[PDB]
């Protein structure tokens, strides 16, 4: 009863019953994605229904002890993350209003159907079909076409209901003694009072702003490679002093421009490395893989598969006709029932992905002894993070050819290199401005100061200033192009995707630099070593326990995220772009556009 | 004396002398200067059930920690606050017992496992039951040592 006893044998009690609930809801959830049923829907809801409403009550009786008077650091942390009201601290009717603004927009944006003018009888709907014409056709007509469209008709529905989306939002946050939104999402990189390790909620847009500028010398010379390449498949439609059009990147929006690697590779007649052939030919199955990669997670100095795994997991699709979401995913029901849910096939990409999975399966793996609210990572970017350089680290020839895939002779050259690490820039530094771009637009128009007749104006004025892409066909304030993105218009965060691209090349380096490698870093490989494995495994235990400044100090040895490593990755890449641009302009003037002439 | 009793996986660690944690703080207690012979194995196939079996019990709350051999088995409301509880549950008056949920598809360390316990103790009787002897057949007709 020393004030802080009701904390403890509190905390002790939710968390039993915590960790029971869920896995029961978990059970319930994975069974209805292995086997799409109707009763199964039944089956899951009402479980879902039961933990969410035991975790609100607990929520509310939470609030009964007071957060100055505890002075351990973990159960301070573990009753501020559970004392969270979230929502409902609205009126009761305003609550009912935001639901239903919200599911109407994810509604709108899921269902969307979009008719050519020439046949108004059949058409299409977004995923299938749109993606692939924004993609891989190449005609300025048809392309500009289902461009305008799809922000025609998804843009003007949309803004009606996001203006008053943006209040209901802001005037929840304003109730937890938050000032607007956008800091209620910055509040998950906040850390207080911890002498020395703590991080304000303020200090996130410096760093975002202030990592940005170091970039851009890269970003530049290749905007203006792909600029200069662009100009033969649509002879006369660039300037060659002005940017882009928006539909000519590769997708609806501009994220990825990946799809371009068919119209700029550097050289079209030296195929890349690819093991697509040779798996079949040595007859690999979903299990052969999966032991490939357990072998190599094993051999850093991981533990192996939980040996409840192997029974339990559908590594393949079910053979008769059983409906399943063919959707990879990396399943920790807890108890230490981890499972692994995909559709794979004898692909390499497959091969990539299955270790990617098994990232997060050994980082679940790791931290399952702290209590049950600290099972997460440091922070909402780690895990994805943590994940992908086991994806980039076997995938280089070395590790390949150490497996039996490769021809023993196969001998590589630069050319090949330099295919392979612009294939790579053209998806990692490509998403890097879209992504700043929209998440500081997203702040900006939260905190207030972009007034609501300059949504559009400004959303364009910066697509031109920062990013280096404009508009095709203007646009009046009837508009709203943002919210035809998926992870705006279903009230989805969109930073980690920012902080995640930093982290992977941080942990690269830290980790190889301690496999005792010598060339470029892009080269590099993290098999047969003991001491990284060790560094990364005292990071991947701790969880949410420690401050995330601390996860990484642990790792690279720094407090914060700096994007060195990222350009100390492509540093080949660099040298080559810099002789390909000694005759071109780098950079843009935001003047030109693509009607004004 | 024979104790027998089954517990979560990753607690048999804690049936060993001078040890603690949830299970061996109070449920069940071995001395300092023990002498007797502990087994334990998993029952997963014959004691977990889907769907959950929530026969067995384990208490988490207790006033002061047990003593060596000794047994609580009371089911009185716990009281961690000020205010007297008056037998109901709520705030700050919890129930002491919990129970054991176990399912086949749980990882090892969670699957319910079968603990035994043997303990000897010589009071003062000379004679109470010597162990097994050996075997063979006895020759006859030799000078042997016997
Ligand atoms: C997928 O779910 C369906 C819906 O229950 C299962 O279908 C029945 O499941 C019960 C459960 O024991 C069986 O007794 C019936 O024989 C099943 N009937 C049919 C027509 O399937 C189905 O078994 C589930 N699939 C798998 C692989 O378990
Ligand atoms: C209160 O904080 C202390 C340390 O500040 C925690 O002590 C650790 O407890 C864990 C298990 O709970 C042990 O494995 C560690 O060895 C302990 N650390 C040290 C330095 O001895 C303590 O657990 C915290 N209280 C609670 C309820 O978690
Ligand atoms: C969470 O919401 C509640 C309202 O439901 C806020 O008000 C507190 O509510 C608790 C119990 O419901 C009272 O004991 C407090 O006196 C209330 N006022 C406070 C804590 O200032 C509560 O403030 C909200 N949580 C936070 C962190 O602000
Ligand atoms: C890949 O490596 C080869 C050999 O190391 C390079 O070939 C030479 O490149 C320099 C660069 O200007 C030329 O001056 C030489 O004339 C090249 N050698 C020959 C025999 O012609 C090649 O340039 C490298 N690839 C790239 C893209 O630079
Ligand atoms: C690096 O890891 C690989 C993966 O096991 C080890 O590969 C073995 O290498 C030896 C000799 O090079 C071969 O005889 C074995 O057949 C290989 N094993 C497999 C499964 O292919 C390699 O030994 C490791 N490196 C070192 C220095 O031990
Ligand atoms: C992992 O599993 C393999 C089975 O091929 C076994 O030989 C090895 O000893 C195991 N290693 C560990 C650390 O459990």
């Amino acid at each position: 009863s020393t004030i802080e006893e009701q904390a403890k044998t509190f905390l002790d009690k939710f968390n039993h019953e915590a960790e029971d609930l869920f896995y029961q809801s978990s059970l319930a959830s994975w069974n209805y994605n292995t086997n799409i049923t109707e009763e199964n829907v039944q089956n899951m809801n009402n479980a879902g229904d039961k933990w969410s409403a035991f975790l609100k009550e607990q929520s509310t009786l939470a609030q009964m002890y007071p957060l100055q008077e505890i002075q351990n650091l973990t159960v301070k942390l573990q009753l501020q993350a559970l004392q969270q009201n979230g929502s409902s601290v609205l009126s009761e009717d305003k609550s009912k209003r935001l639901n239903t603004i919200l599911n109407t927009m994810s509604t709108i944006y899921s269902t969307g159907k979009v008719c050519n003018p020439d046949n108004p009888q059949e058409c299409l709907l977004l995923e299938p079909g749109l993606n692939e014409i924004m993609a891989n056709s190449l005609d300025y007509n048809e392309r500009l076409w289902a461009w305008e469209s799809w922000r025609s008709e998804v843009g003007k529905q949309l803004r009606p209901l996001y203006e008053e989306y943006v209040v209901l939002k802001n005037e929840m946050a304003r109730a937890n003694h938050y000032e607007d939104y956008g800091d209620y999402w910055r509040g998950d990189y906040e850390v207080n009072g911890v002498d020395g390790y703590d991080y304000s909620r303020g200090q996130l847009i410096e760093d975002v702003e202030h990592t940005f500028e170091e970039i851009k010398p890269l970003y530049e010379h290749l905007h203006a490679y792909v600029r200069a390449k662009l100009m033969n498949a649509y002879p006369s439609y660039i300037s060659p002093i002005g940017c882009l059009p928006a539909h000519l990147l590769g997708d609806m929006w501009g994220r990825f421009w990946t799809n371009l690697y068919s119209l700029t590779v550097p050289f079209g007649q030296k195929p890349n490395i690819d093991v697509t052939d040779a798996m079949v030919d040595q007859a690999w199955d979903a299990q052969r893989i999966f032991k490939e990669a357990e072998k190599f997670f094993v051999s850093v100095g991981l533990p192996n598969m939980t040996q409840g795994f192997w029974e339990n997991s559908m590594l393949t699709d079910p053979g008769n006709v059983q409906k399943a979401v063919c959707h990879p995913t990396a399943w920790d029901l807890g108890k230490g029932d981890f499972r692994i849910l995909m559709c794979t096939k004898v692909t390499m990409d497959d091969f990539l992905t299955a270790h990617h999975e098994m990232g997060h399966i050994q980082y679940d793996m790791a931290y399952a002894a702290q209590p049950f609210l600290l099972r997460n990572g440091a922070n909402e970017g780690f895990h994805e993070a943590v994940g992908e350089i086991m994806s980039l680290s076997a995938a280089t020839p070395k590790h390949l050819k150490s497996i039996g895939l490769l021809s023993p002779d196969f001998q590589e050259d630069n050319e090949t290199e330099i295919n392979f690490l612009l294939k790579q820039a053209l998806t990692i530094v490509g998403t890097l401005p879209f992504t700043y771009m929209l998440e500081k637009w997203r702040w900006m128009v939260f905190k207030g100061e972009i007034p609501k007749d300059q949504w559009m104006k400004k959303w364009w004025e910066m697509k031109r200033e920062i990013v280096g892409v404009v508009e095709p066909v203007p646009h009046d304030e009837t508009y709203c192009d943002p919210a035809s993105l998926f992870h705006v218009s279903n009230d989805y965060s969109f930073i980690r995707y920012y902080t995640r691209t930093l982290y992977q090349f941080q942990f690269q380096e830290a980790l190889c630099q301690a496999a005792k490698h010598e060339g470029p870093l892009h080269k590099c490989d993290i098999s047969n070593s003991t001491e990284a494995g060790q560094k990364l495994f005292n990071m991947l235990r701790l969880g949410k326990s420690e401050p995330w400044t601390l996860a990484l100090e642990n790792v690279v040895g720094a407090k914060n995220m700096n994007v060195r490593p990222l350009l100390n990755y492509f540093e080949p890449l660099f040298t080559w772009l810099k002789d390909q641009n000694k005759n071109s302009f780098v950079g843009w003037s935001t003047d030109w556009s693509p009607y004004a002439d | 004396y024979a104790d027998s009793f089954v517990i979560r996986g990753n607690e048999v660690r804690q049936i060993a002398p001078g040890q603690t944690g949830n299970i061996a703080d109070y449920n069940y207690k071995l001395p300092d200067d023990f002498t007797g012979c502990v087994i334990a194995w998993n029952s997963n196939k014959l004691d977990s059930k889907v769907s959950g079996n929530y026969n067995y019990l384990y208490r988490l709350f207790r006033k002061s920690n047990l003593k060596p051999f000794e047994r609580d088995i009371s089911t009185e409301i716990y009281q961690a606050g000020n205010k007297p509880c008056n037998g109901v549950a709520g705030f700050n008056c919890y129930f002491p017992l919990r129970s054991y949920g176990f399912r086949p598809t749980y990882g090892v360390g969670h699957q319910p496992y079968r603990v035994v316990v043997l303990s000897f103790e010589l009071l003062h009787a000379p004679a109470t039951v010597c162990g097994p002897k050996k075997s063979t057949n006895l020759v006859k007709n030799k000078c042997v040592n016997f």
